[PDB]
Order: structure tokens, then sequence, then C-alpha cells
């Protein structure tokens, strides 16, 4: 979209701000998710 | 400094952009959970 | 206090603009909207061989005689071709004013081609050709339209391939002509010691039967190494806006800011809603690379920080420059020409000056960052150019961080 | 001389303008 | 004061070394500026006194003191040029500002 | 209304016109061309050409550039042997500090000797510029070569003499050369009241009448400089009359009877041209007339094998021109080219600053354009023939470069 281009990547620092913030949350849910599959891989076999 | 005076317009906003995502990253790298804490996100 | 550019229209739709001055000597020209853009790769020549073919006679006035007569007032006689106009003006007297009209009215229509002369003219038109290759910015600025408009009619010459050259018969001449002269696609312009009725007179005496009937800017390079050229030559554009988008002004005096390598030249060439906005310079190989850099951060400058004072220095030195009434009557007229075949009208200096003075810094940071900044350009290099950046330096040149 | 040819076309990597520029 | 500055002339001692005042000022980008500016012979003394300078401070020398450079001869000849440099330098500074 | 010309009482000449035009052109017009050199100074007016934007006693170097660049204006120099014109142009609201900027460069110049010693490679790129073209250097060439002294001198500096010109001779050469009475102050655009005005501010400094130039002397001469172009440029003249005397007159209908140069962008356009013709060759007619004395010619460029003949027809053509074979309707054509070359020559605005600047120094009054019209006329046809039997007869001078193995000699031509 344009839009994204021309507000989010057009200027470089807003290009590193979109990164930045994406990086503050890609954490949060690959974390979880990748957690959960993990989880779900080995659904039985756990401390619990 | 006129001439200064206008550039510096003109580099205020980049400029503070950049230092914004440095914080931005900051406080996402060192994990603040003080800051994040209010934050939506919860490390738990 | 400039006087208007009067505009009257014929039945045939030939537009004659006039702009009477003092001064006692006029040219009268025919503007016609035909070029190498109209040409359709199987007569890319067509204007330019009718362009020579036009001052050797015609079925009145046959061969010489018909030079003769432009002799025998002491008059001047040119003409010229570029990509979307043709031009053919006489520089004359006052008094003369009559014939003169009469003399481009062969010139547009009842125009003879003689076989013979075409051989003549295919010779004269190959060997320049031959010889074209040796002025460099003509083969640069070639090399930039044909790398920036792949596979479009504005790729091509004006002059055409020595192919068509070669290959090219009255017939073929004869369709261009009785295809792209068309009335309504005509002015006759005039300007200096003229009168605007008796001009209308003239046309409508002669001139009177004339018959009444997009591009993609491909960001890219050619570089053509030849190492034993001393001097390399280099061009770097962008897509320009047209003729009819006003911020070419503001663009202009974008131009007038930048106004490191032994020459450097900015254009904005405008054809119809496109063109070419950049930079030439012609330089010695080991210091290429050192200007693209220079030049890149010019521009990016403009587009990051822009004074307020060096937007008055390029206002004031466009509006200098933009004079150009009363500058030359050659140059006069060109501008009436041009200005009926693109604008539609003749858009006086008042309106120039207001347009220059609407432009401040904000207004030029905003459209040089609309037409220059993160822009893919059009790079043509020609000479010892192994030291010029390939296009992902250009390309990353083009931005900051 | 330098018009004696075209830039050879590189429709078959051309892809499918500023309209398209920023999608781009 | 003027007796009070040939004390002080004599106490920095660049004179010991055959050196006048403008020999002892640091090449910054107008000193330097304002020696290329000087003819050819104030140039070649300028280089013979320096080149005198560095060779007895080698051998950790002085002149004679018949040959030290008495206060009152000491002509400032670099000082009249690099005015100008710094004239010129602001000029242009100013022009920036503005 | 017209020009105005007072003549001020220490001798400088003001001209004025208001035409309210938008932008306004002010030149000052000096009688210090290359000519009043000898050979200690030679080249010392190209470099007083070249110096126009040196630091000047009232303007730093900086302000000088920069204020002209700053309201868009133009400062330029013209030369010719004779006469030196330093031009300013630009926005009427800004010629007030365009004529302290001229009238600073014209009056008091500084010539500090480091920014000439940065100026002289500008003067051999420049020289190196100019004579990229071989009608330059045949040019100066037959200068060289037809007069002794005045003249002889050239436009470009010699290439000993770079490095060797000095602040001292520039300084002499101003000091000699640029006072009150051989001074004329044109301006186009403006009103003569502040010229008059700005002439008392400078221009008051030197009130002599100069260091006056020898007496030009012509010598003859044929020089033929081997280069390998394959295009022999071959210039043939003679004495002629000089810019005043009705004579002259005559040799610039003889000119444009001959052809000047083509009127088309190629043939049958000069008794020249057209004297049989079955190869790629350029023929026209020089004439350059200078206060003292005048060359006049022929000029051809031609591949080197044809070099001889075509040299000889167009001779042979001016023979018949000095029998009488001229017809009066060709006389009336080359009137009519010559008066409508004048008038769109003054038809553009820095042209028409230049001639009456021209005229200002050479004669002191303005000559409405139309009467030159009316004296053009009254060169007749016998005058042109007069004009010609002068040339073929007087002692010619020739200039020669290219492949010359086949370029005939004076004493053959």
């Amino acid at each position: 979209p344009s839009r994204l281009y021309s507000l989010l990547f057009r200027r470089t620092s807003t290009f590193a701000l979109t990164i930045a913030v994406g990086a503050l949350f890609f954490e949060r849910a690959f974390d979880q998710g990748a957690d959960a599959i993990y989880e779900h891989i080995n659904e039985g076999k756990l401390w619990k | 400094g006129p001439r200064y005076r206008e550039l510096a317009r003109n580099w205020i906003p980049t400029a503070g952009m950049w230092g914004t995502v440095g914080a931005v990253g900051l406080v996402w790298a060192t994990d603040w959970r003080l800051i994040l804490d209010w934050v939506p996100y919860i490390n738990g | 206090s400039v006087p208007e550019t009067q505009v009257s229209i014929l039945d045939n739709g030939l537009r004659v603009a006039s702009e009477q001055s003092s001064h006692a000597t006029c040219t009268v020209g025919v503007w016609i909207d035909a070029g190498s853009r109209y040409e359709t790769e199987k007569n890319n020549g067509a204007g330019y061989f009718l362009e020579h073919l036009a001052f050797k006679g015609t079925k009145n006035r046959p061969g010489n005689a018909l030079e003769k007569e432009v002799e025998s007032i002491g008059a001047h006689l040119n003409a010229y071709s570029t990509r979307e106009h043709t031009a053919y003006l006489i520089k004359a007297l006052s008094k003369d004013l009559p014939k003169v009209v009469e003399l481009l009215a062969d010139i547009v229509q009842n125009s003879s081609l003689e076989d013979s002369q075409i051989e003549k003219e295919r010779d004269v038109i190959l060997r320049e050709m031959q010889e074209n290759d040796a002025s460099m910015q003509n083969v640069v600025f070639d090399y930039l339209h044909a790398t920036a408009f792949q596979g479009t009619p504005l790729a091509q010459a004006v002059e055409g391939p020595s192919e068509n050259v070669r290959r090219l018969s009255r017939t073929d001449l004869t369709d261009y002509l009785n295809r792209h002269y068309k009335a309504p696609r005509m002015v006759l312009a005039a300007a200096g010691g003229v009168e605007h009725q008796q001009l209308l007179d003239l046309a409508q005496k002669h001139l009177s039967s004339v018959s009444r009937v997009p591009c993609r800017f491909t960001g890219s390079e050619i570089r053509h190494r030849d190492d034993a050229l001393p001097l390399a030559h280099v061009a770097i554009a962008v897509e320009g806006p047209g003729w009819a988008n006003p911020d070419n002004v503001t663009l202009q005096v974008a131009n007038a800011i930048i106004g490191l390598c032994q020459s450097f030249q900015t254009f904005n060439i405008s054809y119809s809603d496109t063109g070419l906005l950049g930079a030439h310079f012609v330089c010695d190989a080991m210091s290429i690379d050192d200007m693209v850099f220079f030049l890149q951060g010019q521009w990016m400058r403009l587009c990051t920080s822009a004074t307020e004072s060096e937007v008055t220095r390029g206002k004031n030195i466009l509006r200098n420059a933009l004079v150009s009434h009363l500058d030359g009557t050659t140059p006069v007229c060109e501008d009436i020409g041009r200005s009926l075949l693109t604008y539609g009208r003749r858009i006086p200096l008042a309106e120039w000056e207001s347009r220059i003075q609407e432009v401040d810094a904000q207004m030029l940071r905003d459209i040089c960052s609309k037409y220059f900044y993160d822009q893919c350009p059009a790079v043509a290099g020609y000479g010892p150019i192994e030291q010029l950046p390939d296009y992902n330096r250009i390309r990353s040149g083009m931005f900051w961080l | 001389s330098h018009t004696d040819v075209k830039v050879p076309d590189f429709s078959d990597y051309r892809r499918a303008s500023k309209e398209s520029s920023e999608a781009r | 004061l003027d007796g009070f500055r040939k004390w002080y002339y004599n106490a920095a001692g660049f004179n010991k070394l055959g050196l006048m005042r403008d020999d002892t000022l640091h090449e910054t980008e107008d000193v330097k500026e304002a020696i290329r500016r000087l003819p050819e012979d104030l140039y070649n003394d300028r280089m013979f006194r320096i080149k005198r300078a560095l060779d007895l401070t080698m051998r950790h020398q002085i002149l004679p003191k018949d040959q030290w450079t008495k206060y009152e001869e000491d002509k400032f000849y670099l000082e009249p040029y690099l005015k100008e440099v710094i004239r010129e330098r602001k000029e242009r500074e100013e022009w920036a500002k503005k | 209304q017209d020009l105005e010309f007072t003549k001020l009482p220490n001798g400088l000449v003001i001209a004025s016109l208001e035409n309210y035009a938008p932008l306004s052109r002010i030149g000052l017009f000096v009688k210090a061309g290359s000519r009043y050199e000898d050979s200690n100074n030679l080249g010392t007016s190209h470099l007083l050409r070249l110096a126009s934007s040196l630091t000047t006693k009232g303007a730093s170097s900086f302000k000088i550039t920069r204020g002209i660049e700053a309201v868009g204006g133009k400062l330029s120099v013209t030369a010719t042997r004779e006469n030196m014109a330093y031009t300013v142009e630009g926005i009427r609201s800004d010629i007030e500090i365009l004529m302290e900027f001229l009238l600073n460069v014209t009056t008091a110049p500084e010539f500090r000797r480091w920014e000439v010693a940065a100026l002289r490679s500008q003067l051999k790129i420049d020289k190196a510029v100019a004579f990229q073209n071989s009608q330059t250097r045949i040019i100066e060439n037959l200068h060289d070569v037809a007069y002794k002294n005045a003249l002889a001198n050239p436009l470009y500096c010699p290439d000993y003499r770079m490095g060797k010109i000095t602040s001292e001779e520039l300084h002499y050469f101003v000091q000699n050369h640029f006072t009150s009475a051989r001074m004329a102050l044109v301006g186009l655009g403006v009103s003569h009241s502040v010229l008059k005005q700005v002439a008392e501010q400078f221009l008051n400094m030197r009130g002599g009448l100069g260091l006056a130039g020898a007496k030009a002397k012509y010598r003859g001469g044929e020089i033929r400089e081997q280069n390998g172009d394959n295009l022999v440029h071959a210039a043939i003249v003679a004495e002629s009359a000089a810019i005043g005397n009705a004579e002259a007159n005559a040799f610039s209908v003889l000119q444009h009877l001959l052809g000047a140069g083509p009127h088309i962008k190629n043939n049958t356009t000069s008794l020249l041209s057209q004297s049989g013709s079955h190869q790629p060759f350029d023929v026209s007619a020089f004439n350059a007339s200078y206060s003292d004395s005048g060359l006049f010619g022929i000029y051809t460029i031609s591949q080197a094998a044809a070099a001889g003949e075509v040299i000889n027809a167009a001779y042979n053509q001016v023979k018949a021109v000095a029998q009488g074979n001229l017809s009066s309707a060709d006389v009336q054509a080359a009137k009519n080219k010559l008066k409508a070359g004048y008038l769109m020559s003054v038809e553009t605005s820095e042209g028409f600053l230049s001639e009456i600047g021209s005229q200002a120094l050479a004669a002191g009054s303005y000559m409405p354009p139309s009467t030159v019209l009316q004296q053009i006329d009254s060169v007749a046809d016998a005058d042109v023939v007069k004009a010609a039997k002068k040339f073929v007869s007087g002692k010619k001078s020739m200039a020669a470069s290219g492949n010359l193995g086949h370029t005939p000699f004076l004493d053959e031509l």
C-alpha cells in the first residue's frame, strides 16, 4: 500500500521506527506462539 | 543563526524520530519491564 | 508593461499568434506539433530528413531560386526539430513581412521533395550522423533518453538510426508530411515589428490551405565504455512532471540553486506529461565517483534541508533568466510557438513572476522530495567510466539514512 | 552511431508508473 | 608597560633562536593561507629562520647574544597578511550565517 | 524617447535610455584593448579581462561574486583589439549595487599578487578553450602577419608570458588606459541622472587621456602552419579603410556582395560560393576595421587537396569584381543584407548597449539606426568596385593552417 511506503518507509527514521516497534512486539508473539507450538508438540511429556 | 535555525527545524522531526527509534529499541532490548509493564504486552 | 501576445485562429486551426514591438526586424516562424515521438520506428528519421529537404525548392519556387529570394531581402532562414516540435523560422525586416509569410507557406505546403535531392541529403545526413558521434554530450543525452524511455517512442532519437536514413523514400516522407503537418497542430508565430491584423490577413491569404485532419520512465542505465576518450560525460535524471504541471517553476528554482566536475549543467527537459530532470557533467575518469557523490548530496540536501536565502537566490536567478522579453526576437517568437503548441496559450511574464514569488522554501523541499527523493534515476555514461558507480550505489545515494 | 540500436528488450525481466512506484 | 613587555620578550626566549614573533604562530588554516600569500623573499627568510631554530634546538644551543632578535627590531610581517585572512574568513562566515 | 549623451568636463561620456524594461543593463566602455600593449607587457589585457572578479578596493572578492549572484545579475567582459566593455545587467531594484560593483571593478582595483598568481592557470585554460576551433587561431595568425606593432598584438596571452604577468603591469595598464576621456558609461533601462550621479563616485579618479597607442603599421607576409586538420583554414587579406572613412561602408557592401556566411541552416549564397563546385568547402569574405586601419579579404575552409584552386577561384571572383563585372541588383541585395544584419544586430538589448557603447568611444555621438540606413545607401556600385581593387592590389597577408601540401603561396596566388 502506498500509504505504508508514503508514511512508514519514506522517512528513513520511520523505517527504523516501524522496525523498532515491530521488534518490540515480534518477540512477544513469536515466543508465545513457538512456546505453545512446542507445548502442543510435547503436549504430555513435560514437567507440569 | 537563522540558516542554522531553519535547517534545524527541517531535521528536528527526523532527528527526534531517530531518537524515538533508539528509545523504543532501548526499552525492547533492555526489556525494561517497567515501561513495558504498563504496555499491554506482558513478559509474565 | 510588457505587451500581450494576441492569438487568433483560422478555420484551419492554425493559430496565428503575434507579439508586436518597436524593433523593425521580425522573427516569423511556423511551429508544428510533430517530432520523433510521433514516429513509429519505420519512419524514425522522417522529420529530420524533411527538415533537410524543406529548403531545397518547392513547386512554385523550384530549387535554389527559392533561397535566392531569401537572400534578396537579406533574411535569415532557420529550422530545427526536437522530439516533440518542429520549427521553421525566418528573421527579416518588418517591411518584408508579406513575402516571408508566403515563403513560409511554401515551406509547409506545396513543398517539393526531389528524388535527386533525396540521395544528396541522405549522404549529408548519413555523414553527419557518422560524425555526430563526435559530440559526446549529444551521445550521452541520447543514451539517457533511450535508457529512460525504453520501449516507447521517446527513446528514439530525432535523427533516427542510419538504417532508416538509408531506407527512406519520397512517399514515406510524403506521408509524414501529409500526416503530421495538419493545420490544427500548427502555430504561425510572429515577434517584433509586426501588426497582428496584417499578419492575420496574410495567414488568411496564404497558409489557409493547410489540411485539417503515454510514456513510461524506465529507470535504468546505459554506459558506453570507451577508454581512449580524454573526458567522460555522465547524465543522471529522474522523471519530470511535464509541460502543464506548475511545479516545474519550483523545479526550475531548484535548478537555479544548483546552477567539482569541469562542466556541470542542470536540465529540466519537458515533454507532453513527461520529462527528464537532472544533471550532466563532463569529467576526468579519476574524479567521476566524487562528482556523483557531490551531486547527490546537493539534491538530497534540497530535499532534506534548504534555507530561505538560497531559495531567494534561485527565485531571482530564474527571474532574470526566465526574462526573455526583448531578449531577442528569435527567442521571443520561439516562446510564442512553444507556448501555443504546449500550453495552448502564451503565458505572460507577470504570471511567471507570480508563480515565482509564490515559491518558498517549504514547497520547494516538498516538490523536490516528491521528484528526487527515493526515485530510480536513468544514468547515461560515455568515456572512461569505469569508476562511475553502478546502479546500487547511485540508487543508495538517492536517499539519506 | 549511437542511434543504431535501441535498449535491448528487458521485458522478459521487466515486471508487470509513480502510481505503482510506491507500491513497487 | 613597554619595559615589562621587553622583559617578557626576553623571558619568552624565541629571540635567542633568532626567530620572529610571527614565526612562532601555530599554523592553523588561516595562518597557512596568510603564509601562502607571502612574497617569495619573506617566505624564504621565514623558512630559513625556522630551520635554523630547529637545528639550534637539536644541538640544545642558542645564538650568541649579538645575534638575538631585538624586541624593537622584530617585524610583524605575517600580521598584515593574516588580518586579511581573518577578515575574509569572517565575512564569508557572516554571509553563511545570514 | 531616445538616448541621452552628456559629455562631462573630465571627458567621460554618459549615455542613457529609459525604456522601462524589466531587466536593465549598464555597461562601461574603455579604449583599452590589446593594441595598447607593447612587446614588454603582452597578454596583460587578457589577464585584465579575466580579472574582473578580483578583490577591489571597495569590495572584497566574496562580495563581488556573492552579491551579483544574490540578485541573479550578470557581469561580463567583452574585449576587442581596441575596446574593452564591462557589462552588468539585472532587475531595476538591484542595479544600484550592480553599479557599485561595476564602478568599483572599473575604477578601483587592487590586483593582489596571490589573486593574479591563482588567475594565470585560468588564463591558460581560457586560451586553450578559445583555440579549440581553427578560426580563432587563423584570425590571430592573420592579424600577427598583417600588422607590425599595434593590431598584431594577440587577444589571448602568449605561452611564455603566462607566469610572467605581474600586479605592477596590470596597475600600469589600468593607470595608463582607464582614464575618463577614454570612457563611456551607457545604460539601457536606467535614468540618465543616476548614471551621471554614479559617474562622480567613481570615474573621477583618472582624468587624463591615457597613454595613447602607437599607430598600427601593415607588414604583409604569409604564414602557414601544418596542423593536420583535414581542412586548410586559409585567410588572405589586405589593408582596407578605417572605420570612419566612407570607404569603410563600401567594404561592408563588398563583403555582403561576396558573401558573409550562410543565411540558411548552404549554396549559391555568394559570388564566391558560386565561383565550378563539386566539393564540400566554405568560402566567405572577412572584414575587420579598427579606428586607424582595416583588413579585408577572403576566408576559405576546404579539403586539403582542393585547397589550392578553390582559393584561386575565390581570388578570381574578387578580381572580376575589380574589373567592374557586377550587377546593380546584386549590390542592392548586398545593401539589403547589410542593413538587415545591422538591424538584427541592434534588435537585442546587449547588442544595442554594445553599439551605443562603441559609437560613444568612437565618435562620441549616437547615430540613429535610421541615419545609418541612408549612409549605407550612399555607398554606390562604383564605390564597391573601388574597395575591391584596393584588396586586389594591396599587399596581402596570408594565414594558413592544416595539411598545406597543396596550399598556394602569395607569389603564386
